Formats: structure tokens, sequence, C-alpha cells
């Protein structure tokens, strides 16, 4: 949700999104969201699953 | 996945249903009863003529 006045400000003058880090950044902290899942899976697979 | 999550979890898991089968419930209540201590009669004024 955003308002019709900072919508039309950021139309107006042709802003784009920018960056300073690299790729392998951002994959790493895919990776440490997958295994921070897959850590409690398998402790649920090993401890609960009944 | 981690593998010193889990272990951990185990630990804890193990060391708490221990300690819960562990308290034992006992009391040692007296009963409702009472000490009937020692009493005497006691005699009223009377009069007495013939």
């Amino acid at each position: 949700a955003v308002e019709l006045e900072q919508l039309a400000a950021y139309g107006l003058t042709g802003a784009y999104p920018r960056t300073n880090h690299s790729v392998d950044t951002i994959v790493k902290t895919v990776n440490n969201i997958s295994a921070t899942y897959s850590t409690i899976a398998q402790m649920l697979s090993t401890i609960d699953l009944d | 996945p981690n593998d010193e999550a889990t272990i951990k979890a185990l630990d804890n898991v193990i060391k708490q249903i221990e300690a819960l089968s562990v308290i034992v419930n006992r009391s040692e209540k007296a009963d409702d009863a009472q000490i009937l201590g020692p009493n005497t009669y006691k005699q009223l004024l009377e009069h007495l003529f013939s």
C-alpha cells in the first residue's frame, strides 16, 4: 500500500532500485534460510513425528 | 541440516521427561480424632432435714 503522492513523485523523477552488494551474499542468505528450515524439519521427524 | 541442534533437543526432552518421572506423592497427615483427657463429676448443693 502506497499513497498517490509518493507514487507520483517516484514516477516523475524516473527512479530505479540500486544496490552495491554482490550476488553471492543473497544466495548465501537463501541457503541459510533453507538450512534453518531443514534443521527443524529433521528435529521434528526424529523426535515428534507420531 | 545442523546435527548439533538435534542432540541438544534430544538432551532437553530426555532430561525433562526424567525429571518428571522422579517426583512422588506422599503425605503424613494425622486423623481428626481427639485426646479425651480425664474428668470428674461435681455435686450440686442439697438441703436435708427430718
